[PDB]
């Protein structure tokens, strides 16, 4: 009987932006919780909030029981906020208080890159000179890295690292292959990358 | 949270029984089990008030058997496991029916055959001279390949100390053969340091991959080494060359 509708299903934010996530539910509830499931799939509780308001650092929430909705407010978003946010409610028509979870809002927070320097580099294995990977790095956070159409070429998604002491962040993705034919000039061909991406000669 | 679960990871062959355990917060009267499959919200399995099982999902069969014999810890047994049972199994407790506190989960992979289980091969790739020249920074890449199941934890160690600054790891492993059942997996991570730090022969860099595999009491009749839980590492020393 009880249904839960979350909106928006997908959210893309630039680091520092605020946003509001919404959970609509179909009938009176006794219990409501908001959770964060990080990219690793770990489920953490943010708020128990069947009614009223709650504050927790950059996150806050409000549930308007009479209008059957809850809002989760994210202030000054950080890259670590990325993941899936779930709302769960029970029914006021059982007494068991099992939770029914929404289908979630998927949040991607894009790092602020001060001065992108998109480039593709070749890196050799520490042990042997035979093996290498191609590293696409220092691209701006809006860049999308595509999978290869070649089944013997493996390309990872992008991730951001933070060199905390230098006040510096950078994005990267890796491509590799078992093929002796494999070239870094060709590796990320399925991706749409900046026209001024640096491809060193040596 | 105060809620414990064991084991954190479990690999099993299809057609067998497996048992997981939850130890809820002391004094909590209510206990819940949920299942969460890849890229989805948790789904309710069963509920106890004290020792009594008072709600169970209709979607699930007799082969799921939960107990809470002393109104404290609970076990969830899945009989006759199938590959579709691969999921995170989450336990939660509440004092008396209000806020639910969740445990850290048991991640179950059900495989077709234990001969599909392999630990990772791990390699470190050393920084590009061109990167060093262009950016004054140096990125090391760790690549863990050929492992199954996907139950791994990667960490970086600089001079014998775990580092978090300057690191990022793929949030999910990729499939090496995505149209193949029980495909093995690959995972990459980057560690970025200053060029000066990499160029120093006194500095040591290690990528560590903890693999969760077969247990001591798992049978193993294959010719190759038993793919038990183990750490596999790769490492490099800095150098000015």
């Amino acid at each position: 009987g009880i249904q839960v509708e979350q909106s928006p299903p997908d959210l893309i934010l630039q680091e520092g932006a605020n946003s509001t996530l919404r959970c609509n539910f179909s009938d009176s509830v006794n219990n409501l919780q908001w959770f964060h499931q990080n990219p690793w799939g770990q489920l953490i509780n943010l708020f128990y909030i069947p009614s009223g308001t709650k504050q927790n650092g950059r996150l806050s929430a409000t549930t308007v029981a009479t209008e059957r909705y809850s809002l989760l407010y994210i202030s000054s978003s950080q890259t670590t906020d990325s993941g899936v946010y779930f709302c769960a409610v029970d029914s006021a028509t059982s007494g068991t208080y099992k939770y029914i979870f929404g289908t979630g809002t998927r949040l991607k927070v894009l790092a602020n890159i001060q001065n992108p320097d998109p480039a593709v580099y070749q890196l050799r294995d520490s042990k042997s000179s035979d093996k290498s990977v191609c590293l696409f790095t220092d691209f701006d956070s809006q860049t999308n890295v595509s999978q290869s159409k070649d089944s013997d070429v493996y390309i990872t998604d992008k991730c951001v690292l933070d060199m905390r002491s230098m006040d510096f962040k950078s994005n990267s993705a890796v491509a590799w292959s078992n093929k002796s034919d494999f070239a870094c000039a060709n590796a990320f061909n399925n991706s749409i990358i900046p026209e001024d991406t640096f491809f060193p000669s040596p | 949270t105060g809620v414990s679960q064991n084991p954190r990871h479990k690999i099993t062959k299809r057609g067998q029984n497996v048992t997981f355990r939850c130890d809820p917060i002391s004094e909590h009267n209510r206990l819940y089990w949920y299942r969460q499959t890849l890229g989805q919200g948790p789904e309710f399995l069963t509920y106890f008030q004290n020792e009594a099982q008072l709600e169970k999902s209709r979607l699930l069969s007799d082969r799921f058997s939960a107990e809470r014999p002393k109104g404290s810890f609970s076990t969830l047994e899945i009989q006759r496991t199938e590959q579709g049972d691969s999921a995170m199994y989450l336990c939660a407790s509440s004092l008396g029916g209000y806020e639910q506190y969740f445990g850290p989960g048991t991640r179950l992979t059900v495989t077709e055959d234990l001969k599909n289980v392999f630990p990772p091969e791990v390699a470190v790739f050393v920084p590009s001279e061109a990167e060093i020249s262009h950016t004054q920074k140096a990125t090391l890449v760790c690549l863990a390949t050929g492992f199954y199941p996907d139950h791994v934890e990667l960490s970086w160690w600089v001079n014998g100390k775990e580092v978090h600054s300057g690191v990022c790891t793929d949030p999910q492993p990729l499939k090496e053969q995505p149209a193949l059942n029980d495909s093995r997996y690959a995972l990459s991570s980057r560690l970025r340091v200053s060029a000066t730090f990499w160029q120093d022969p006194r500095n040591h860099f290690r990528c560590q991959v903890q693999f969760y595999g077969l247990s001591e009491n798992d049978e193993w009749t294959q010719d190759r080494a038993k793919p038990v839980t183990q750490i596999v590492s790769a490492e490099a020393w800095g150098r000015a060359d």
